[PDB]
């Protein structure tokens, strides 16, 4: 997969909806349903699975599908 | 201690044997400390204690073992109930992994919801 699949991939099984979905504009609150511990166990497995630890102001930022996006592909420091 | 963590009132209507807080300042361990020491003594009579912690933005190691102590000792039949836990403090409960305590501890997105059964 690629990057971005990766972490739609991943948003999607986090917080339980189809890859049809978790489309680039998509809210985790107001369009896919997450709550606040949803999105920050989405962080956390993002995480995990990008091997980087992201501070609480930028991850505070992370709460849609284009800003995970953005955020991983931006932050490989 | 210059006292910046504090309980603070809040103005809703309740039964009187609910109490509404709002949590304004870190929980870092000191601080802490003297927070749910002082909430240990409002509880007589409370069946529901509820802490909206909007005003919360960190919560620490040694903070959080002192808010798992006050959930130990709680009173029978008085239930903690936690709203509006900021990003910080969610990620470390969740990396602790604390859990709902039935009829003990319980946590809600915001106050209207930890209030729906009142
Ligand atoms: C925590 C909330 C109220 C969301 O709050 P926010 O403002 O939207 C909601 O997700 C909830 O109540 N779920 C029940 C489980 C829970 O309370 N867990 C405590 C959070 S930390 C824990 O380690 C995660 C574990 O449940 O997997």
């Amino acid at each position: 997969s690629t990057i971005e699949e990766r972490v739609k991939k991943i948003i999607g099984e986090q917080l339980g909806v189809k890859q049809e979905e978790v489309t680039n504009n998509a809210s985790f609150v107001e369009d896919l349903g997450a709550d606040s511990l949803d999105t920050v166990e989405l962080v956390m497995a993002l995480e995990e699975e990008f091997d980087t630890e992201i501070p609480d102001e930028e991850a505070e930022k992370i709460t849609t599908v284009q800003a995970a996006i953005d955020y991983i592909n931006g932050h490989q420091a | 201690g210059s006292h910046m963590t504090r309980l603070a009132p809040v103005v809703v209507d309740v039964p009187d044997d609910v109490l509404v807080l709002r949590v304004i300042g870190p929980l870092f361990f000191a601080a802490a400390e003297g927070l749910f020491t002082d909430l240990e003594s409002r509880l007589e009579g409370k069946r529901i204690v509820i802490l909206k912690w909007d005003a919360v933005p960190v919560l620490d190691a040694g903070g959080l073992d002192a808010f798992q102590r006050f959930v130990k000792r709680l009173p029978e039949g008085c239930e903690l109930r936690v709203c509006n836990v900021e990003f910080q403090p969610l990620r470390t409960m969740a990396r602790a992994g604390i859990q709902p305590i039935p009829g003990r501890l319980a946590f809600f997105p915001n106050r209207r919801a930890a209030m729906a059964d009142l």
